[PDB]
């Protein structure tokens, strides 16, 4: 019942689970996040990243869809892919990384 | 805030068994599956801790835990395996992050029933071969009766 | 121009771009992969995870889908989501990671 | 498979300035900013190489890279700065995958514009200040015209 070092897509995939899996298992229901550490993460770990670290809401409520705090299997997933993105073309149509 | 604050301590490291009678035997810290008790003290100990919040339904909800640890089965989503949760120290306080663990126990004189109060649709069913799920019931053993063993 | 080292979030999804970018610049356009980086790595490096190395078709036309072969900003992203999902969930309501 | 097999070697390392009469200026190997010489060699120097498919518009189609290494310069999406793209040796045999660093160009008498043939919407715009990016045009200077410098 444990993920043993990966392929490569893999390395960059399982990545992903294993930091967030360390917050999910934090508060209830080790498989999911709650509001508590979206709201941790966006206004701590993401005010470099996520530049709105205030109105977590608005993402919260896009990913908490279902009146599901539990940010579960691909729930979260939509912000996980605004995340992949936002780093790369944050506004970086001229310059962000440097 | 709002908290839900428990409201009464019920038995202890008591086993329930299903229609199927199966005894909840420890095969992991987060997989359990059904099978009757050889051992007695090789299934897990649960104890009902409950907690208020007028979101039941028309029943009052508990939490089942390991008596020794607090192993938690969670609520996941329809027939998904029960992930069992370890975190030091029961909770006096419950937030909106642990409503997974939390059972709505419907009791029917001897056999008893164990709703999700996560998602409605969600029952505790039992299974002949497999690891006791949750699940919406066609022909599965959604049902369950408190059986204690002797010592 | 350059992403230095990251906070954690960050860390993990700088993570996918790296690897990524890697197959995106082999080919034509260093910001997408191409139909054969698809077929390599869904071939190559996908039998473990996305166990159809075969018709690759399918989801490269959901992610293609305004018949752009290069899997770009978070057009590729839906088979990233799938991905972190699946080496989760694959079949895993049973087991799947031993 | 079907090819698109190069056609002819136009000219080589001789610059575009737009009707801002700017010189396309290598700021980066991932950047450029339009800024009228004064270094002279010290714009990129372009060389046009022409590929055939029966998929242009009613123009032959060319690929825009500096004489000494393969820089093209690829079609991105709307106004989004044009990404130097750097890859060992000139391809003979054009895939699907490099449409962005292909170019329709309509000349007409001494203007001359750079349609993208990856998305008919996109053509390189001039700026004043910024890259030299490509955009749907509103009062952006779209326009081109092909000057050479002495030496």
């Amino acid at each position: 019942m444990a993920a043993e070092p990966l392929t490569e897509l893999e390395e960059s995939i399982e990545t992903v689970v294993t930091t967030f899996f360390t917050f999910a298992r934090q508060e209830g229901r080790k498989d999911s996040l709650s509001v508590n550490e979206f709201k941790e993460l966006v206004t701590q770990q993401l005010p470099h990243l996520l530049k709105d670290v205030g109105s977590l809401d608005e993402k919260m409520k896009s990913l908490d869809v279902n009146q599901d705090s539990e940010l579960k299997f691909n729930e979260y997933w939509r912000l996980i892919g605004e995340l992949a993105k936002e780093i790369r073309k944050k506004k970086d149509l001229k310059i962000r990384k440097k | 805030n709002v908290k839900y604050n428990f409201m009464r301590i019920i038995k202890y490291e008591f086993i329930l068994n299903d229609a199927l009678n199966q005894s909840i035997i420890r095969a992991n810290d987060q997989y359990l599956t059904a099978a009757a008790l050889h051992n007695l003290d090789e299934a897990v100990k649960f104890d009902m801790g409950a907690y208020k919040s007028s979101k039941d339904d028309a029943k009052i909800t508990v939490i089942l835990r390991i008596s020794k640890t607090q192993l938690y089965v969670t609520a996941q989503d329809e027939d998904q395996p029960v992930l069992l949760k370890e975190m030091p120290e029961i909770p006096k306080t419950i937030t909106g992050s642990e409503t997974n663990l939390l059972f709505f126990w419907e009791t029917h004189g001897t056999k008893n029933y164990f709703t999700s109060v996560a998602h409605p649709n969600l029952f505790i069913a039992t299974k002949q071969d497999y690891w006791v799920c949750l699940a919406g019931g066609p022909p599965s053993i959604t049902d369950f009766q408190i059986l204690e063993n002797q010592a």
